[PDB]
């Protein structure tokens, strides 16, 4: 029984090119793929299909996984999986003190997909030296990637889940694409006890980290706290408070700025004044708690900023209007590309956790680096989307830390 | 011969209907040629006869050389057939392939018309042979196999083929099969004997399913001239180049020769083309004579030189590991060799591009590294081990201060100057003993006149005036400035963002003349603490600096 | 043969002596070849034997095919060498040629050869063959002729064949005598007698100097196949072309087609390459393929049938006048052609320029004709009569309005559709019963951030913000603000003489989206009145607007 | 007897490309060296000469003559011309009532040139279709058009103007290039009998318009007188008088802006007040003299700038600093490139009789447009140094007349 899934017209399918795959990869997918297609999950196709979306091979364990990057028609389905079929966003799932990440997505592989739809999940396994043409493929099932397989699984997820969620009404179950979110307030004894006890009930159905979001303490724009204090550090000190002003509404910064009259060599001590530190203290409470005014408006897109900090630390900011943040924070721990494929992860698992939607990231690193290497270290079976940025020389000093 | 395969269905675009596209009246000459060609095609399968209840129509046209063409213009079906998945992801490259014993090249005889077409789509391949002078009702033909000129037959051939091979692709593992377009490249480690049988055996195979190919008498033999290559049993190279020599070189002669010389780059080591291409900028008419350069000239002779004996490239061994060594040749032009075993290059390339407007040859470097990476991938299905000229130091220096995230791959350092270094480096913190400039730059928009200056906490000042500026060329005029009037040692003051960003990446080529003379500048300086204050907030030497270049603006 | 004709003073850089360049050993077949080489040219008297004496050398190279020849690395000398005048000015277009009745090619022979050097001279062209193993002193020879290579060479060569035909020129106005390198193109209107009667004159004039040219036996006849030209007795055309098919293109493939449909555009009325050359920016890899868009697949269908059929030129007639004639093809796209007589065109041709980041086809069309002027100057001596797809009113409208001083020569309208007009006009004063908007845009250049809007006197108001965008964006964001928020009949006050530049010069097409949603605003009013103010002056609805955009930058 | 000429160190000899010629002018320039030739002023030359002069034909009159483009030739002699020879600019020649202009260049015929400057002199005449080379040639006298030209026969000079000046002491005589510049305060009929006779003293040693400078009245910045003042007007006054404040000082526009305040209609009408007709009048007398503070420095460039008025007029500034003004002017009277070909020989004229030295042109033009055409309507012996530019879409506005 299938459930018949539309584009929005005017939008066609994705034309998406193939990245080069190591020979490596190109084999761990043949492998993955011809058992697919044994099983019927997967056809092989003809070339009336125009259609394509990138393949990937991660390990996410020390075998080989298929990703399919299903960005593009992703985009093309919006209305099918956010209006006609949407998942709802516990606002709850945040406040639990554990919650555990559960792949879910080999349940997609029991339901068909409308034979109408296939051709867009169109496939291909590429060729070292172009010596044959790629293999082709389509799904005939749920493909994992694929925002509307959730959609469209949520009536027998329910069914799954019913008996479980009716004996622990206080534990919060969310999904999000091929992964299920489970918040609980128990002891991770007990905790780590009812995510067994929940795998057993998705077991009787052919369905086989944790993160602490109570503790997730956003990161304050931090002041330093010094006996003397040189012009060049004044300077550095109005420049940092200048800034927050944009975001942080009560900030002042005048008593500070007295301080800085006439040429002066940057070296020079300046002594601290009774306004000015209580200036100073004004603004430290004030970056201690949230910003107010600033709220998650559900039909704007999530952008998230990650600055490399050095020492194999990066932080990070989440907003919809720009310096408007929704949330800020740091990634600590060899690779530049290894350690910022890690902080996306972290940063788009938060924001599914408290928006239900990932966000769209400025990396600072060039885009063939990145594409070329991304795969190397990813682990997660979703996707961001992503564009590439040239960091400004000051935004890293504004979200330092100590 | 046309194939029992089983046919691609095609379809139209969606609210799109077949081409009715009026016949035009022909000459006599152009329709007995005409009838006498579609009656043979007719008689051999190609085309069968329709009546006028089939609406559409797709002109026709006879062409002479002394034998005569059928041409069909299906510019209005493609433009109505479906979009068809993209034939090739990219070409086969030579020092892609392996060593093999024995290769035979079996070229596909009539590829297109030796596959059917799906029977639902036949229709709209209509076309009318006109009578004289359009009097009585025209022949009309449809086709039946794939028609030549039209959208999908690339694509449906190569498929047909590609279910074709398949069953023998599991017959035979160890047999490579290139496809390319309507030929074959198969190639075996066996004894000429079971080579010569086993290329039988795919040749019936072929056969069964429609498809002829040559026998061993018209079966080519090494060396392969192919795309602009020769492939021999053990070696590779480009086909002979021949570089024109002229009294006065056109802009079309230079284009050809940048091309000649841009292909002869793939295994001839140290090709260059920057002066040559230089002369192609602010483009003028093709037959346009352009004056060589002297820096063009010694370029046109340097390539000579190198092409004078002839170079070859080595096949690829998949046990062996990819060496990849990478040299500096000068103004942002980059050289480099991919070999397994030293020096036999299975190729060569260059790299000579511009990733902004301000960048170092750090910068460059890593750039190229990542270009050979992708290519490998491509070509091997792996990555190289870089030898790189750079210092461990210099790359972790730079890599662990520098605010992108930046990644080589496995690599080593390899002493073949010029080497990659940092020119300059700005100071953590300002220097004590050391002057602090103020700078400032102010533009009028709409006189477009400005005006750079700096005031230092030792008293000194200074102001300059500039005609036809902008702030950004302000603000960098400013820094120069202060860089001209002070010693070795400065600390420097700027409200400008935009300078701060250039300088900090540590440039040391630019696309802008004051950029380099303050690059020169920092090379020449023993320490420079550069630092960054909000502009018109009331700050130290910075509201003074301001009041001065803000007179007359 | 050596002519006996006054050598040209030769003279080295100021401030450089000769080459002093090393001989490197050579393997015995390599000397050996060279000495049978040496001997035989020394005998010829071209080179002359010298002593150690001589302190000067530069460096030789044998190669092989199976005869032996001699590679004289003449780098250094070149290097050294004076700068010589310029050879051709530019190369002979066969539509600037007349219709002659008989034409010789006359070919001369070993040209460099026949040719003197300076005695002075002589010495810095010294060249050594090494000895076996370089044991004894090597065989030491200098230039006594031009040598190859040598920088000098077809400089000298031109003007000793100027010198010498001088007089002959005198003596035979009426024969044309076209110089091309090492060749002479003699044409004129005498019948075969005295036509083979006066090339055997020349023939011997030149043989009196020394140079040797075929004869009636070895003499070539038409079609001449020079330079890319079929050159015909009354016809001319590009030779041929053939545009390759592929399955996939690679960067290379296009570079090589669109190289060959601009020669083709010389003589094919119509020839495109904006889609094709779309491609080929965002520069990949030579062998990288890139995928045919739907746009540049339909390009190269239309030019696949412009070419179908040969096309050829007409020679040049002095007593005619020359007329051009230009239409718009679309997309930045002119053709032109060049005639006569209608419409038997001399030649053909292209203009797709982007002379700016906004433009109109007024420009655009004017731009044109200065490049056809410039080109008819060079072929023909004269500038052509032009026919034009602009009315006459459309042209004084646009001329006598715009701050640029601009010109046609004699031009007349021709209705070719097409039709060159201006799109919209701006009013020369203020709409009364239309709402005033006072625009303003401001944006922070530290974040990079910006603010668009405006305040009306009908007490209307509106402000959006703008990432990663500059002040000149955010004023053109305000215009079009007030463009889409106003009716039919506005006055806009605009503090930006950026954007009042920009709408004042009725700009059709951009290089800027935000200017193309402008452009598409102004062409739906009835009536706009662009004004602007001085900023930050406290004006009007101005000071109001600039508090507006200000805040939160 | 042979003055010799040095070229400033590391700078060598014009290397300029010729420009395409139509035949008509081709053939004038061939029949016009074939005599220079006959009378040994120029000789054919060789291959071993690497410099190059662009020549025009131009009709200055209904004979072609030959005018040879010594921009170049002129810059890398400087130091010859400008220092070591200069011929002194006298300030009185400004003030009389009336200049005439006399060529002298065929003065330079007689005068042999340094052997060794002679290879600097080179110039081709073209050929259409590139059917031979071009005839090349260079001087074995004193060229028309180089500055070194008068500079070294300016001792010549003085021998032949000697009893001439002695005989009207109050008469000054200029030489600027190939021209001698004669102005005196005689009346009309009076200055044309001592032309006529100067021309005799002249014609002895083989030497054979009016301008009234006293009445070159300088265009002041003219501000509209009216009854009613709409929104429009007064901010169409306000952006002509700030402007103005830059060059002119003392400019108060305060008043005027003070009638502009709030959101109003440009076509409303708006009174005049006591203090803003005080402060319009005030500019109003101030524009009427010439600038305070603007003085020539010898050692600076002159640039002028030119708009077109639509009309036929055309404004004009001279200047050596942004708009600090030395002279404005304006030019009336078919033709753009003729009418601008005009102004610019107009313009240069009053320049070299003010300062003794061209201006550099900002043209309104496009360069191809400008190239192909000046030499049509071209009558002066000198070429002033261009370039080409887009003219700010205010600056006409605020240089207007009426
Ligand atoms: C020449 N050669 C070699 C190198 N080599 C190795 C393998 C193959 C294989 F059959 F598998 F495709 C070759 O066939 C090709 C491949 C391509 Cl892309 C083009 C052409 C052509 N025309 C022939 C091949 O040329 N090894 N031994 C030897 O004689
Ligand atoms: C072919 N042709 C013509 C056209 N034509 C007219 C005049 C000349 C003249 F002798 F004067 F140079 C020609 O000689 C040329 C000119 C050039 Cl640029 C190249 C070549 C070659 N190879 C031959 C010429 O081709 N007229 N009659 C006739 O048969």
């Amino acid at each position: 029984e299938t459930v018949p899934v539309k584009l929005k017209p005017g939008m066609d399918g994705p034309k998406v090119k193939q990245w080069p795959l190591t020979e490596e990869k190109i084999k761990a997918l043949v492998e993955i793929c011809t058992e697919m297609e044994k099983e019927g999950k997967i056809s092989k196709i003809g070339p009336e299909n125009p259609y394509n979306t990138p393949v990937f091979a991660i390990k996410k364990s020390t075998k080989w996984r298929k990703l399919v990057d299903f960005r593009e028609l992703n985009k093309r389905t919006q209305d099918f999986w956010e209006v006609q079929l949407g998942i709802p966003h516990p606002a709850g799932l945040k406040k639990k003190k554990s919650v555990t990440v559960l792949d879910v997505g080999d349940a997609y592989f029991s339901v068909p997909l409308d034979e109408d739809f296939r051709k867009y999940t169109a496939f291909t396994i590429p060729s070292i030296n172009n010596e044959t043409p790629g293999i082709r493929y389509q799904y005939n099932v749920l493909p994992q990637g694929w925002k509307g397989s959730p959609a469209i699984f949520q009536s027998s997820m329910t069914k799954i889940l019913e008996p479980f969620r009716k004996q622990n009404p206080d534990i919060v179950i969310y999904q999000y694409m091929d992964d299920l979110y489970v918040g609980s307030d128990l002891e991770i004894g007990q905790h780590r006890t009812k995510i067994e006890e929940l795998r057993q009930h998705l077991l009787r159905w052919g369905l086989t980290y944790e993160l602490h979001p109570d503790k997730w303490t956003v990161q304050p724009i931090v002041l330093p706290e010094k006996d003397s204090w040189t012009v060049n550090d004044i300077q550095k000190l109005v420049g940092k408070l200048n800034w927050a002003s944009q975001i942080y509404p009560g900030i002042k910064v005048r008593q500070l700025c007295k301080l800085l009259r006439g040429t002066k060599a940057l070296t020079e001590v300046i002594p601290l004044t009774e306004e000015a530190e209580l200036e100073l203290a004004e603004n430290r409470e004030i970056l201690k708690e949230p910003v107010h005014g600033v709220y998650y408006d559900p039909s704007k897109d999530l952008i998230a900023e990650i600055q490399k900090q050095g020492q194999g630390q990066w932080t990070y900011q989440i907003y919809q209007e720009p310096f408007k943040n929704l949330k800020t924070g740091k990634y600590a721990r060899t690779n530049d590309v290894k350690q910022l494929t890690e902080a996306v992860q972290k940063i788009t698992t938060e924001s599914i956790v408290i928006w239900g939607k990932t966000p769209k990231f400025k990396l600072p690193i060039q885009k063939e680096t990145w594409e070329t290497w991304w795969t190397e270290y990813w682990q997660a079976t979703w996707i961001p989307e992503w564009e590439f940025v040239n960091t400004p020389p000051l935004v890293k000093l504004w979200y330092q830390l100590e | 011969p046309i194939s029992p395969i089983e046919t691609v269905p095609v379809k139209l675009k969606p609210g799109m209907d077949g081409p009715k596209v009026k016949q035009w009246p022909l000459t006599e000459e152009k329709i007995k040629a005409l009838v006498e060609i579609c009656t043979e095609m007719e008689k051999e399968g190609k085309i069968s006869k329709i009546g006028p209840e089939n609406p559409y129509n797709t002109p026709v046209f006879a062409i002479k050389k002394t034998k005569w063409r059928k041409l069909v213009d299906f510019r209005e079906l493609n433009k109505r057939t479906q979009d068809f998945w993209e034939v090739q992801l990219g070409i086969p490259h030579p020092a892609g392939l392996k060593k093999k014993k024995s290769v035979t090249v079996l070229d596909v005889g009539d590829a297109y018309f030796s596959v059917p077409l799906d029977e639902d789509f036949r229709k709209y391949t209509a076309f009318t042979i006109p009578s004289i002078n359009n009097e009585t009702p025209g022949i009309r033909y449809q086709y039946n196999v794939l028609p030549q000129g039209w959208k999908g037959s690339p694509a449906i051939f190569q498929s047909s083929m590609t279910k074709i091979l398949e069953p023998f692709r599991k017959q035979n593992p160890d047999i490579v099969i290139y496809q390319y377009m309507d030929d074959l490249y198969v190639g075996s480690d066996l004894e000429i004997g079971q080579h010569r049988t086993k290329i039988e055996e795919l040749r019936q195979h072929l056969l069964r399913w429609g498809l002829t190919t040559p026998d061993k008498k018209h079966q080519k033999e090494p060396p392969f001239l192919w795309m602009g290559y020769e492939l021999h049993p053990d070696k590779w190279t480009v086909q002979p180049i021949v570089l024109p020599e002229k009294d006065s070189w056109t802009v079309n002669d230079i284009q050809k020769l940048v091309g000649k010389l841009n292909w002869a780059s793939q295994i001839y080591p140290g090709i260059k083309v920057r002066q040559l291409c230089k002369l192609l900028r602010g483009t003028k008419a093709l037959t346009e004579v352009i004056p060589l350069t002297e820096e063009a000239e010694l370029e046109l002779a340097e390539n000579r030189e190198i092409l004078k004996e002839p170079v070859h490239g080595v096949y690829y061994d998949p046990s062996k590991d990819l060496i990849a060594e990478i040299q500096k040749q000068g103004q942002g032009q980059w050289t480099y060799q991919i070999y397994q075993e030293p020096f036999k290059n299975l190729k060569t390339g260059k790299y000579a591009r511009m990733r902004g407007a301000h960048t170092n040859d750090v910068k460059q470097l890593t750039e190229a590294v990542q270009k050979i990476t992708t290519e490998s991938i491509v070509i091997w299905g792996k990555t190289p081990k870089f030898k790189l000229p750079i210092q461990k130091e210099t790359w972790e220096t730079w890599w662990t201060e520098y605010w992108q995230a930046t990644w080589i791959p496995e690599w080593e350092f390899v002493n073949t100057p010029p080497l990659v270094k940092l020119w300059y480096q700005l100071e953590k913190e300002p220097i004590v003993g050391a002057e602090t400039f103020y700078v400032d730059g102010a533009a009028n928009r709409e006189t477009k006149l400005g005006k750079a200056g700096y005031v230092t906490n030792r008293g000194r000042q200074k102001v300059v005036t500039l005609t036809d500026t902008t702030n950004q060329k302000t603000e960098l005029q400013a820094i120069y400035l202060a860089l001209q009037d002070s010693g070795l040692e400065v600390n420097i003051v700027t409200d400008s963002q935009y300078a701060l960003g250039i300088i900090q990446a540590q440039p040391d080529q630019s696309e802008s003349e004051l950029v380099n003379q303050i690059i020169e500048q920092l090379i020449k300086k023993e320490k420079v603490y550069l630092a960054w204050v909000p502009a018109h907030k009331g700050i130290g030497g910075n509201e003074q600096v301001d009041k001065l270049v803000s007179a007359g603006i």
